[PDB]
RNA sequence: UGCUUCUGGGUCGGGGUUUCGUACGUAGCAGAGCAGCUGCUGCGAUCUAUUGAAAGUCAGCCCUCGACACAAGGGUUUGU
RNA sequence: UAUCCGCAGCAGGUCUCCAAGGUGAACAGCCUCUGGCAUGUUGGAACAAUGUAGGUAAGGGAAGUCGGCAAGCCGGAUCCG
């Protein structure tokens, strides 16, 4: 088992949980749960949402 | 005329008296058959359902698509403190069946077991076995007792020991213990009786009954679901939308000329809370409980040899609706009958099991302990705090 | 010993969770009365109009999650009544329901 | 040698899927799924890696109005790999083959599911990416 | 299923968990611009800091050993 | 929606006058003031089945059925066309 990172929130995915989503152009993503899934499908920038890791790292919080 | 398009029956007629169980704990309908060749032992035990969990292991079966790969398998946790033995019953086999010959109880019986003997413990004056316990300290009483033992030894064929659970080692609300008969299988009647009477009045753990990586049978009562209709108790197809007087029904209750309705036609009634038994449930792990040594509490139950963390079997926030598993437990494959906190009988396999999936050796790699009270992300509190950093409340 | 006043906080959210929208405030009053008669050992509980207004302040289906109340068990003035003691229940306006133990307020 | 496990199939009869090759078709209309015994009022449905019978609804004329064997390449219904992951693609897509697995085209656009790539060695060779 | 081994359950409070997503107020030479007084003062959606904050969390979640009161009661029957 | 007719304090029927604020094209729908009322011939406790009236559903999209019945899609205004 290898531990992989959520493509939206940057959180840490354990083997049992999450979903994985492959697009037509390749570029397979992995999502921790349906909240991240819906945000990604709605095409929101993770840099603008407070509870992810990209936002926290770009605001130095 | 005939049914134009054939279709198989809905439901099985082998579970027909689809009524509420007359019992709360499962009763072993048939114990494993005896042979004198093997050493004496027990054949059943009693535990409590706690919850389900993830498991990551490496499969070992040649010729498979998942050979030497890694799969996740849901497991059931059955918290299981050692029982304590309080009695012996002998049975004699008759042309009319099998009848109880004689029963012998222990000198000391805990209030946990005494509670089982009353339907109102608060009001009682707690007189159970008060006059019986004097048969043990009296010379005449004990010689009559050993006469009883010898009579059992030379007249009985099968021996069943009485054991009850320890409810003070569980987070459950009730203090009334569960009492059960477990068949002693193995050598001759004399050896079985000596074994039973030499550890009468003391404790029996789980590892002495069940071994790691063994397939057992699980007996218990399913979850209750109340009064339910045919479309959910028997799973008949729903009628179309245009139907006038309700669509969650079965249309044809029977043909005309047999002027009654048969036992086989699906009807509405009690669903669930039936007595069931499931065979071939495999044990992945027999974990010991929290123990104490050198003033330090060792708890790393869910620690594997590929993980080496100190996490216990309890997920963050505890098992939902159940509590904390502090004493010994067993880990079975898949789901068992019953709800949370339900008492659950475990028994040895009846049929002999010589097959590949029955002889696979189980080696665990990871035990998921994320919180089940929602979408959990962290295996341990230390990991959670290390990832998140200091909070305002700190 | 008999005449005594105490104060509590009541978890109305817990006590009326699961009921229909048009029945929440009336059951809030019923649960408050039941709590009062369970705490003070008397079947006669009467509620001040200010507490009624406090429970009905947010409407019928939105009810405050917690209310601070004062329970005063005092002897009944009307002597011919079978009940010897009754309990008056009064509203206590607070700002935060944090670290508010039950307090033995004195005369 | 090793067989395919059961997957969450989600493409009943009458489903219209995309055509991920260069044969000239643009749609496949599934008419039946091979290997189905059946049950009363039970639509035969196909998962990924399954070989179906289909027809072309939009495409160049010489390959319309007839039945072709096809293989399902991607599905939108999320299915569970035995590793423990749940995988789903952006679209439902398939390719047209012959009765013995040889593909009628020469290239496949987009990814190909691992189960189908393992079951059909000719599809895997032309599959650019995988999983 | 529970209903005095200073023990017990009950309520409230406190932790754990978890959901959503960063509260009110205050400060900002942050802010498309506009008005007035000779750089300052006003209006201004939004933004940044305090702030993974605020709010909710068993009513059928998990531990408390903190506070408070209560719990030795009532009624109807049963004889070899 | 109780003084009239319908056997009745009957969800039926029975000719006119007056007509506020907001939103909005509007006497539409929705919220409020003046005036009125007590939920329509009863209440309390629970939230089984089957119903009646509403909703939501992954993947597919009429394969259902005599028949797209029923529900769903569309919806206003401005600028093109
Ligand atoms: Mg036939
Ligand atoms: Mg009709
Ligand atoms: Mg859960
Ligand atoms: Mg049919
Ligand atoms: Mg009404
Ligand atoms: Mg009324
Ligand atoms: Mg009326
Ligand atoms: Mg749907
Ligand atoms: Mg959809
Ligand atoms: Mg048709
Ligand atoms: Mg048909
Ligand atoms: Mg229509």
């Amino acid at each position: 088992m290898k531990v992989e990172l959520c493509s939206f929130s940057g959180y840490k995915i354990y083997p049992g949980h999450g979903r994985r989503y492959a697009r037509t152009d390749g570029k397979v993503f992995q999502f921790l749960n349906a909240k991240c899934e819906s945000a990604f499908l709605s095409k929101r920038n993770p840099r603008q949402i407070n509870w992810t890791v990209l936002y926290r790292r770009k605001h130095k919080k | 005329s005939h049914r134009k398009f054939s279709a198989p029956r809905h439901g099985s007629l082998g579970f027909l008296p689809r009524k509420r169980s007359s019992r709360h704990r499962g009763k072993v309908k048939s114990f494993p058959k005896d042979d004198p060749s093997k050493p004496v032992h027990l054949t059943a035990f009693l535990g409590y359902k706690a919850g389900m969990t993830h498991i990551v292991r490496e499969v070992d079966r040649p010729g498979s698509k998942v050979n030497k790969k890694e799969v996740v398998e849901a497991v059931t946790i059955v918290e299981t403190p050692p029982m304590v033995v309080v009695g012996i019953v002998g049975y004699v086999e008759t042309p009319r069946g099998l009848r109880t010959f004689k029963t012998v109880f222990a000198e000391h019986i805990s209030d946990e077991c005494k509670r089982r003997f009353y339907k109102n413990w608060h009001k009682s004056k707690k007189k159970a076995f008060t006059k019986y316990c004097k048969k043990w300290q009296d010379d005449a009483g004990k010689r009559q007792l050993d006469k009883d033992f010898s009579s059992m030894k030379k007249y009985c064929q099968v021996i069943r020991v009485l054991a009850h659970t320890q409810m003070r080692l569980l987070p459950l609300r009730q203090k009334k213990a569960h009492l059960m008969e477990i068949q002693v299988n193995g050598g001759t009647v004399a050896e079985k009786l000596d074994w039973a009477r030499e550890r009468l009045e003391q404790q029996v753990p789980v590892s002495q009954v069940f071994g790691q990586d063994e397939m057992i049978d699980v007996i218990g009562v399913t979850k209750g679901k109340g009064y339910k209709g045919v479309t959910s108790r028997w799973h008949t197809k729903k009628l179309p939308r245009k139907t006038h007087r309700g669509l969650r029904k079965v249309a044809c209750i029977g043909a005309w000329h047999p002027a009654r309705v048969a036992f086989s036609v699906a009807r509405a009634g009690q669903k669930g809370y039936h007595h069931r038994t499931e065979i071939n449930k495999k044990i992945y792990k027999i974990g010991q409980g929290y123990l104490i040594k050198d003033g330090k509490l060792i708890k790393n139950n869910a620690s594997t040899d590929y993980d080496l963390s100190d996490k216990s079997i309890n997920p963050l926030g505890g098992f939902v609706h159940y509590g904390e598993v502090t004493n010994d437990f067993v880990m079975l494959k898949g789901c068992v009958v019953g709800t949370k906190k339900r008492v659950l009988t475990l028994r040895k396999s009846l049929l002999v099991q010589t097959k590949r999936r029955a002889l696979e050796k189980i080696d665990l790699k990871f035990i998921d302990t994320t919180s089940k009270f929602g979408h959990g992300r962290f295996q341990t509190v230390e990991e959670k705090k290390a990832f998140m950093g200091p909070l305002k409340k700190d | 010993n008999e005449v005594v006043t105490r104060e509590y906080t009541i978890n109305i959210h817990k006590r009326i969770h699961g009921v229909g929208f048009k029945k929440r405030a009336p059951r809030a009053l019923k649960e408050i009365r039941k709590f009062a008669m369970k705490e003070m050992g008397t079947p006669d509980v009467r509620i001040d109009t200010r507490l009624n207004k406090a429970v009905w302040a947010k409407g019928i289906r939105n009810v405050p999650y917690r209310i601070r109340v004062r329970l005063s068990r005092k002897r009944n003035e009307d002597e011919d009544s079978p009940n010897k003691l009754y309990t008056l229940v009064t509203y206590v306006p607070v700002t935060t329901f944090k670290n508010l133990q039950t307090v033995n307020v004195d005369e | 040698s090793g067989a395919k496990f059961r997957i969450s199939l989600g493409l009943p009869v009458g489903a219209v899927i995309n055509c991920a090759d260069n044969t000239g078709a643009k749609n496949l209309y599934i008419i039946s799924v091979k290997g189905i015994k059946g049950r009363l009022n039970r639509l035969p449905a196909a998962g990924v890696g399954d070989m179906v019978m289909a027809t072309v609804k939009k495409g160049k004329p010489e390959l319309r109005k007839k039945v072709h064997p096809a293989v399902v390449i991607r599905q939108r219904k999320s299915y569970r790999r035995k590793d423990g992951v749940f995988l789903y693609f952006e679209d439902n897509a398939g390719v047209i083959v012959n009765n013995k697995g040889e593909m009628k085209g020469s290239a496949i656009t987009g990814p190909v599911a691992k189960e189908c790539a393992d079951l059909w060695p000719r599809i895997a060779s032309n599959a650019g990416s995988i999983a």
